[PDB]
RNA sequence: CUGACUGGGGCCUGUAGAGCACUGAUAGGGCUAGGGGGCCCACCAGCCUACCAAACCCUGUCAAACUCCGAAGGGUCCCAG
RNA sequence: CGCCUCCUAAAAGGUAACGGAGGCGCCCAAAGGUCCCCUCAGGCGGGACGGAAAUCCGCCGGAGAGCGCAAGGGUAGAAGGGGGCCUGACUGCGAGGCCUGCAAGCCGAGCAGGGGCGAAAGCCGGGCCUAGUGAACCGGUGGUCCCGUGUGGAAGGGCCAU
RNA sequence: UCCCCCGUGCCCAUAGCGGCGUGGAACCACCCGUUCCCAUUCCGAACACGGAAGUGAAACGCGCCAGCGCCGAUGGUACUGGGCGGGCGACCGCCUGGGAGAGUAGGUCGGUGCGGGGGA
RNA sequence: GUUCGGAUUGGGGUCUGCAACCCGACCCCAUGAAGCCGGAAUCGCUAGUAAUCGCGGAUCAGCCAUGCCGCGGUGAAUAC
RNA sequence: GCGGGGUGGAGCAGCCUGGUAGCUCGUCGGGCUCAUAACCCGAAGGUCGUCGGUUCAAAUCCGGCCCCCGCAACCA
């Protein structure tokens, strides 16, 4: 490469706020993330976060069967 | 030089896997990565402030590697663009810096992104290379909040040496790019 | 030649004798023209200056 | 009733000078020409405007080389 | 469909016949380094000199200033002298340069 | 009626009659044809009203081919001027036609019903004509 | 003896004719963006088109200022009558 | 009404009309010299804001792009695009020819002076080319130190340049 | 004197597009590195250097196939130099010498010079 | 454009009533619009008044009442 | 035949000197008035006669066609 137009580079600490740390390089030797791809919901399989929906309507309604027949 | 995850990872995992589904009779037949190119096609900056030196010292960061100016090609009169006029960043990854740039972006970048579902499935060039974009710049772990005075993503090509799509898409998610359909 | 593209001479800065005349458009370069060209007087090249036609 | 048309150029005498076997002194003109139909050869100069003349005492002689043009030369005697 | 080599290759080679001059055109691959001196004119190669075929030894640069001296020795011997130097698609630098001041050494003129 | 949308040139000098066609010589698309047996330039006018006329006969039914198009620009000055002052303004537009060349063929009709028009059509051209039918020879062009 | 003309030989050319490869023109057919039209919608797509019609393919044609071709001739130089 | 391009023009050159069409009366200190590198328009596919069209990736694409300006010719095996160093957009000449009634117009290798780029072979006496122009008379201006009306100067003229 | 490869020419698509197959000992290429010379309007991609673990995957070279491209007769015609007739013309004929273009048959998946390196 | 302002909507509940789709009120989670003091123009009030604050009643199952009829708390400026 | 011209509904600017469409009236919504006018406050509407071309971009520069005003059309 070309010098002094070039930031240079240095073995890097991503930490998660999993706690995952990354071994990797980088122009920071310390940097934070806010989330990762060991816990993102889309990544982690398919945990499905705050909603395991199945909607849950319209059927489900159900209160009840108490109208007669 | 530089032993890193990504690098390790292909030849020990990916090299492997892809062996078995495709069947390759010579090692140089298997797919591999050539080049990561990115940019900023900006034009924002073409006349206001054509200061993009922000935006050059943001790609530097993000990458480990100076940026180049692209110029226009054709004087635009709706665009408002002189012909040479500075319109845009453009930085090619090669070899360590590639992966390097594509590991952070994997383990880091696309979990960042508002309401991430997936790399698109169809970005697939046909010939087997990949593009994709980003909206915003701090997507990136070396961009912080304070150091930016405004909202700005990049075009983002990597090149295969694949002949299809379906080489493509098997080297890009073995090495970890999630897909959503 | 024009109005904005003049005529001119250029004098030999050490002699101070004219030996070329030339032309220029004063308005894309308003400096005085300054140019080495074989002075026929000092026998040598010498910086040439654009002076009044 | 009138024309808006009525001109026309000076002729520019243009062509071939010197055909082949032709006997030429250094100087001559060979072909007067607007572009490179003919191109010059061994022994033959070109001009500011494309004009091939020779550039020794010889004899003419032509060469079609295909994609590559036509070439004029001089053979020195 | 041609190629930047291709290109670059016949825009140096085209202006060397034009001067008139015999050839001194160096080939370079990534092992050894050839060079021979031709007269255009008949089509014809007149001496030649390789490192492949003087089974010389290591270092590249210094390899071809090697086979640059030779292909002098064996030249002023056909009373060749005057020459012009072909470098091809390959930048005057390196290798290439080597070789072709061990031809000026060995006598070669240009 | 027919003649050219656009041109690269207004104006068009008048050029020579000399020979038989080049082509358009033998039947290519219809069962009959109306062939030119001696030089001319048809007008535009003409080639209509011939045409017209087929279609009149036909009343529903058939199909025409005009092979045949008015691309010459036809000049005159204009009345009781004397020579000079330019060339004359274009006033129409003509098929320079050659002894020999199909104008017309018909194809989804009777024999007599296409001897008729062709017939008809004949006498609305400035020239003689004769009348020919799809032969082997025009099938093996 | 070098001349008009003539024989052989080389080189030069873009006409007659022809051609549609370029620039344009061009009739019918195929295929098919774009609109128009008729169904169904305002939830945004769809379907039909004996409607006008791009680009492409086919058939068939036109051109002083079109040429993938291209003569007979003509010009010039050498040797000879 | 002068100049350039095309056609008419009958395949050398030339060729008329109040025949058919268009352009010029500029421009560029780089749009010049040279060394080094680079290859277009367009189509399909892919890509945040991004559109028919900005910039990015791939594949097809011999030239349909580009070459300041009209047209023709030429041209990527560059005359097109980028960069470095530069001013040959030279002084003194010019073998030999194109064209041609004259006068003009044009092309030019090579020798010398002093330079520019190049390792060099070499190239360079402006510009891819063909328009962008005005003979002489009269005078202005810088230089030259040639003549100077008895002599020394001067006045005024000659010469080179504009 | 024959075969393969590396150079460098000539002929200027009968040499090209596509498809299939083949070659790594040698040569060539990719390749291994970026210390050094040198280099990127960013990038050792290019150019460049020092190398020799692998691979003929890309490239290249060599073969095969006529779908495209390219070449293309014989014959006949158009036209025509010169010589004659015919028509009021537009135009049309005969004689002698020359003779296309289209199309048809058909050819083509190159030939050859010189110098190197290897093999018989 | 905020701990200002509380329209718009999404989701979930209570009640009245035979019945709250058109078309009720209320409660809760989330959403958090216009609006930065209002163009030409124009209204009310002379003292316990104007301004500001809450309370009740009639009608009435519930209620679209921010309307109306009353009631007190605090409480001015100014009239040449 | 020569010169000038076509721009919201009416009538004129902008064109020369390319990038930006303006003025008065009129229309529409509000105000004053018992009401109307006048007057006051806000607001809509020209894609520049067309088709072509030059340009990065055309109401503007160039060509074609169309319609309008003015002048000419003489010795005969
Ligand atoms: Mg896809
Ligand atoms: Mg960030
Ligand atoms: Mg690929
Ligand atoms: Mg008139
Ligand atoms: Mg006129
Ligand atoms: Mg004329
Ligand atoms: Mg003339
Ligand atoms: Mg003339
Ligand atoms: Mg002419
Ligand atoms: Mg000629
Ligand atoms: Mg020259
Ligand atoms: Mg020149
Ligand atoms: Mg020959
Ligand atoms: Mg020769
Ligand atoms: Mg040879
Ligand atoms: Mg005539
Ligand atoms: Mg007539
Ligand atoms: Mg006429
Ligand atoms: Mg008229
Ligand atoms: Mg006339
Ligand atoms: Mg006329
Ligand atoms: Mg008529
Ligand atoms: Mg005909
Ligand atoms: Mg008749
Ligand atoms: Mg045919
Ligand atoms: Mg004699
Ligand atoms: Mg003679
Ligand atoms: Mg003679
Ligand atoms: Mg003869
Ligand atoms: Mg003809
Ligand atoms: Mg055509
Ligand atoms: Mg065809
Ligand atoms: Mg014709
Ligand atoms: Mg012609
Ligand atoms: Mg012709
Ligand atoms: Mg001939
Ligand atoms: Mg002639
Ligand atoms: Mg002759
Ligand atoms: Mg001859
Ligand atoms: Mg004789
Ligand atoms: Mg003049
Ligand atoms: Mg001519
Ligand atoms: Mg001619
Ligand atoms: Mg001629
Ligand atoms: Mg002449
Ligand atoms: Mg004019
Ligand atoms: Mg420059
Ligand atoms: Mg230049
Ligand atoms: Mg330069
Ligand atoms: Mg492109
Ligand atoms: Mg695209
Ligand atoms: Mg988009
Ligand atoms: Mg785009
Ligand atoms: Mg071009
Ligand atoms: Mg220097
Ligand atoms: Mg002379
Ligand atoms: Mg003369
Ligand atoms: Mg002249
Ligand atoms: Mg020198
Ligand atoms: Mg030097
Ligand atoms: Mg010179
Ligand atoms: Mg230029
Ligand atoms: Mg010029
Ligand atoms: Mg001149
Ligand atoms: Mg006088
Ligand atoms: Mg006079
Ligand atoms: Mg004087
Ligand atoms: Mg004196
Ligand atoms: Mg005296
Ligand atoms: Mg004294
Ligand atoms: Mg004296
Ligand atoms: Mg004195
Ligand atoms: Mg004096
Ligand atoms: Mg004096
Ligand atoms: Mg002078
Ligand atoms: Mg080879
Ligand atoms: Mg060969
Ligand atoms: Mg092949
Ligand atoms: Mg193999
Ligand atoms: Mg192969
Ligand atoms: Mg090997
Ligand atoms: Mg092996
Ligand atoms: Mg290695
Ligand atoms: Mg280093
Ligand atoms: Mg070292
Ligand atoms: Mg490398
Ligand atoms: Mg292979
Ligand atoms: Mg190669
Ligand atoms: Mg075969
Ligand atoms: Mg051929
Ligand atoms: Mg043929
Ligand atoms: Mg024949
Ligand atoms: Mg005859
Ligand atoms: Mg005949
Ligand atoms: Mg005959
Ligand atoms: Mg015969
Ligand atoms: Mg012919
Ligand atoms: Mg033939
Ligand atoms: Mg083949
Ligand atoms: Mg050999
Ligand atoms: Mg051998
Ligand atoms: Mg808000
Ligand atoms: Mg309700
Ligand atoms: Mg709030
Ligand atoms: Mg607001
Ligand atoms: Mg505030
Ligand atoms: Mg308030
Ligand atoms: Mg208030
Ligand atoms: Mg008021
Ligand atoms: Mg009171
Ligand atoms: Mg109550
Ligand atoms: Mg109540
Ligand atoms: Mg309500
Ligand atoms: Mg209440
Ligand atoms: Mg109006
Ligand atoms: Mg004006
Ligand atoms: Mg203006
Ligand atoms: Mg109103
Ligand atoms: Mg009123
Ligand atoms: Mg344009
Ligand atoms: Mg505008
Ligand atoms: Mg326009
Ligand atoms: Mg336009
Ligand atoms: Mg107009
Ligand atoms: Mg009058
Ligand atoms: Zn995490
Ligand atoms: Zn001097």
């Amino acid at each position: 490469m070309k010098e002094g137009i070039h930031p240079k580079l240095v073995p890097a600490r991503i930490i998660c706020g999993c706690g995952n740390v990354i071994e990797t390089y980088s122009t920071k030797p310390e940097i934070y993330v806010e989330v990762c791809s060991k816990c993102h919901p889309f990544y982690t399989g398919q945990q499905r976060f705050v909603d395991t929906e199945g909607r849950v309507e319209r059927f489900q309604r159900r209160y009840g069967d108490s109208y007669r027949k | 030089p530089l032993d890193v995850a990504l690098k390790r990872k292909y030849y020990e995992e990916v090299r492997p896997e892809l062996i078995r589904r495709f069947g390759y009779q010579n090692v140089w037949e298997v797919p591999r990565l050539e080049k990561v190119v990115i940019n900023q096609g900006l034009g924002e900056a073409k006349e206001d402030a054509r200061i993009l030196e922000k935006a050059a010292q943001e790609l530097a960061l993000i990458t480990g590697q100076k940026p180049a100016v692209t110029r226009a090609k054709k004087s635009i009169s709706n665009f408002k663009l002189r012909k040479g006029m500075p319109i845009g960043l453009r930085v090619t990854l090669r070899r360590d810096r590639m992966w390097i740039f594509l590991e952070k972006l994997l383990n880091v970048a696309l979990p960042r992104i508002r309401d991430f579902r997936g790399l698109n499935p169809n970005s697939f060039d046909g010939r087997g290379n990949y593009n994709l974009g980003l909206r915003e710049q701090l997507i990136f772990p070396e961009i912080t909040y304070d150091m930016v005075d405004a909202l700005r993503g990049m075009d983002i090509a990597v090149v295969t040496t694949a002949e299809t799509d379906e080489e493509a898409r098997a080297l890009l998610e073995l090495l970890g790019f999630p897909f959503r359909k | 030649a024009s109005e904005v593209r003049i005529k001119l001479l250029l004098e030999c800065t050490e002699c101070k004798r004219r030996n070329y005349a030339t032309e220029k458009n004063k308005r894309n370069t308003p400096n005085k023209l300054e140019l080495r060209k074989y002075c026929p007087w000092c026998r040598k090249h010498t910086v040439h200056r654009e002076v009044k036609i | 009733g009138s024309t808006r048309n009525g001109r026309d150029s000076q002729a520019k005498r243009l062509g071939v000078k010197r055909y082949e076997g032709q006997v030429v002194r250094a100087g001559n003109i060979l072909v007067r020409q607007r572009g490179t139909r003919f191109k010059p050869g061994k022994n033959v100069g070109m001009g500011r405007d494309f004009t091939l003349f020779a550039l020794v005492d010889g004899v003419v002689e032509f060469q079609d080389r295909g994609r590559l043009g036509r070439y004029v030369h001089v053979r020195p005697l | 469909r041609l190629t930047a080599y291709e290109r670059r290759k016949f825009r140096v080679r085209n202006r060397i016949k034009r001067t008139g001059r015999l050839r001194l055109s160096v080939f370079r691959s990534l092992k050894h380094i050839y060079a021979q001196i031709i007269d255009d004119e008949k089509g014809v190669t007149l001496v030649s000199a390789s490192s492949l075929a003087l089974k010389l030894k290591g270092n590249k640069t210094e390899v071809a200033r090697q086979v640059g001296r030779a292909l002098a020795e064996k030249a002023l011997a056909l009373g060749i002298k005057q020459v012009a130097f072909d470098r091809g698609p390959y930048k005057y630098h390196g290798r290439v340069k080597a070789l072709a001041e061990g031809a000026r050494e060995g006598g070669l003129e240009f | 009626m027919l003649m050219p949308r656009r041109m690269k040139y207004r104006k068009q000098q008048r050029g020579r009659l000399k020979g038989a066609t080049k082509g358009g010589d033998y039947v290519a698309f219809g069962d009959y044809g109306l062939v030119a047996l001696e030089p001319a330039w048809i007008t535009a006018q003409q080639i209509e009203a011939a045409r017209v006329a087929m279609v009149r006969h036909f009343r529903r039914g058939g199909k025409i081919f005009i092979r045949i198009f008015p691309d010459k620009p036809y000049t005159k000055k204009p009345l009781e001027v004397r020579m000079g002052k330019g060339k004359g303004n274009v006033e129409g537009y003509v098929a320079v036609v050659k002894p020999g060349r199909v104008m017309f063929e018909v194809a989804g009709v009777t024999e007599e019903q296409a001897m008729e028009a062709l017939r008809i059509a004949g006498h609305k051209l400035p020239i003689k004509t004769k009348i020919v039918r799809r032969d082997a020879y025009d099938e093996a062009q």
